[PDB]
RNA sequence: AUCAGGAGGUUAGUGCAAUGGCAUAAGCCAGCUUGACUGCGAGCGUGACGGCGCGAGCAGGUGCGAAAGCAGGUCAUAGUG
RNA sequence: GGCGGCCGUAGCGCGGUGGUCCCACCUGACCCCAUGCCGAACUCAGAAGUGAAACGCCGUAGCGCCGAUGGUAGUGUGGGGUCUCCCCAUGCGAGAGUAGGAACUGCC
């Protein structure tokens, strides 16, 4: 019924995780990059995390979420190529 | 499977389409009360009936 | 990432920042009506007008009816297409329906918005 | 009528010589809670309509009836039983109930004392103590059977015990020391 | 037991193991309602390999909404040949 | 108080002082309109009474968070000895401690 054993996180397998779209090469509003899902925001390049910062760049395409509260979960504003 | 439990499971009837719909049903009430519009491949928003 | 206090009191919304127009809010006073289109990066106010001013045209009733927020939305529109604004979203933060703040929209339509 | 002069006249005045401080706290709006004297144990499947049938002549709309929170607990409680039945809102209604309440019909009693002991002691919730036989100028002298009596309460929200009570003798009389 | 006040980011609760998320809420109460639609593609699982799954479109059309929009069942990862 | 600009060191606590211009509290619910039980919500109307919740100013830095002047442990990377272990070269550098900041700016 209950949860017991003063225990804390639960394990099982390795991470099902990639890098996919890099971006700085075209890219379909999509979602950019994978790891934890169920997550909406940002519509173009908004790679913004606690840290050194980030980055994506060059495609025009409306729309584009991120994975989650992951690689710069938050949603900064807009980007395309330079002249698409 | 098969016996004296909730889930059962019944096809649908649009009546002239070419039936389809898998749609369980637990005892709990309402008993005879299929469920509501449905749409076969074929003529739009035909009758239902998961019933049988 | 962690809910704005703005988004707890969802007065304000991002769905609209995301195409990148303007707004049209309807402040509501017990006494005046106030409408305005506003701009985004902080209040950036282009056109606006009090159902107070209305009298300078000639207004003798209450300035706090249905009629005068008609009246006020008319206003604000015409000094919109004025300025050079077409489209514009409506903002009600905090309201019912069928109240003043639809009919300051529908006569914001009335004027070419 | 003799209403409104209190909360904007004498409200100000009892806040001057003796109290020097701002003009709100002392004492708004929030409605009135009108409890109910148990109705069970009395008697059986009844009462509850000489009930709602009384309570529905001093003011306006009825109680409605409404059971517990399913939760058995460490006494005889079953699933599914009426208890409680209380029914309170306001809005500018209870102020009348004031005025014809305290002022005539009292005093018109029969043998009412004067002098009344101290009821609450570190709160605001004053008390009460009425008997079953009361004339009223709004209920019929030969056509009611089996008196009703019930209480008054009042609901504030003071931080001492003085600076109260000295709003009560504003219009509510008698209460001697 | 219940009612009134105060303190109280939240340690509550959210079907299920655990982590993560959330309060003018994705939690509670109430009302209403019920997208678990059809068709077809693009993408994702270092290094090729099916079923299955998921994220994101288009075409038409169901439900709810003022609308954007939200569904391809139950917040996500076990409940299958 | 109105009207702008910059536009996240402005979290969260605490002190002094001023305005009957402005603004909520407040007051009143005739009516539009509205509450499953309650004009409280919702919506309308008037201004008797304050500034007590706001606001304008201005004084403490507690605690959170963001920067700066001083320094040792800790730690890469490549050769030395030594029973283990330790050392040298080279790129940097815990926490404790001393200070900084509680808005800014134009016009009526």
């Amino acid at each position: 019924a209950h949860k017991k054993a003063g225990g804390s996180t639960r394990n099982g397998r390795d991470s099902e995780a990639k890098r996919l779209g890099v971006k700085r090469f075209g890219g379909e509003s999509v979602l950019a990059g994978s790891i934890i899902v169920r997550q909406r925001g940002t519509k173009f390049h908004a790679g913004a995390n606690v840290g050194c910062g980030r980055d994506h760049t060059l495609f025009a395409k409306a729309d584009g979420k991120v994975k989650f509260e992951v690689k710069g979960p938050k949603n900064r504003k807009f980007i395309s190529i330079e002249a698409e | 499977a098969k016996g004296i439990r909730e889930k059962i499971k019944l096809v649908s009837s649009a009546g002239t389409g070419h039936f389809y719909t898998t749609t369980k049903n637990k005892r709990t009430k309402p008993e005879k009360l299929e469920l509501k519009k449905f749409d076969p491949v074929v003529r739009q928003h035909v009758i239902y009936k998961e019933a049988k | 990432k962690k809910s704005a206090r703005i988004r707890r009191a969802t007065r304000a919304r991002r769905k609209l920042q995301e195409l990148g127009a303007t707004r049209l809010v309807v402040h509501r006073t017990p006494r005046h009506i106030y409408a305005q289109v506003i701009a985004p990066n902080g209040s950036e106010v282009l056109v606006a007008a009090s159902t107070v001013e209305k009298a300078i045209a000639e207004q003798l009733k209450y300035t706090g009816n249905k009629d005068a927020a008609a009246a006020v939305g008319k206003a604000v529109a015409e000094r919109a297409l004025e300025k050079g604004i077409k489209d514009v979203s409506f903002d009600r933060s905090g309201f019912q329906y069928h109240g003043r703040v639809q009919a300051l929209a529908d006569a914001a339509r009335e004027a070419g918005l | 009528k003799l209403h409104d002069y209190y909360k904007d006249e004498v409200v100000k005045k009892l806040m001057t010589e003796f109290n020097y401080n701002s003009v709100m706290q002392v004492p708004r709006v929030e409605k009135i809670t009108l409890n109910m004297g148990v109705g069970e144990a009395i008697a059986d499947k009844k009462l509850l309509d000489n009930a709602a049938a009384d309570l529905a002549a001093i003011s306006g709309q009825k109680p409605l009836i409404t059971k517990a929170r399913k939760s058995v607990a460490g006494f005889k409680i079953r699933q599914g039983y009426p208890i409680g039945c209380k029914v309170t809102l306001r809005g500018e209604r209870m102020w009348e109930f004031f005025e014809r309440l305290i002022t005539i019909a009292v005093p018109r009693i029969r043998d009412f004392r004067g002098l009344s002991a101290k009821s609450f002691d570190g709160r605001g919730n004053y008390s009460m103590g009425v008997r079953e036989q009361i004339i009223f100028p709004e209920i019929d002298y030969d056509k009611v059977d089996r008196v009703r009596g019930l209480d008054i309460t009042i609901t504030t929200t003071a931080k001492s015990d003085e600076e109260g009570r000295a709003l009560l003798a504003a219009f509510d009389f008698p209460f001697r020391k």
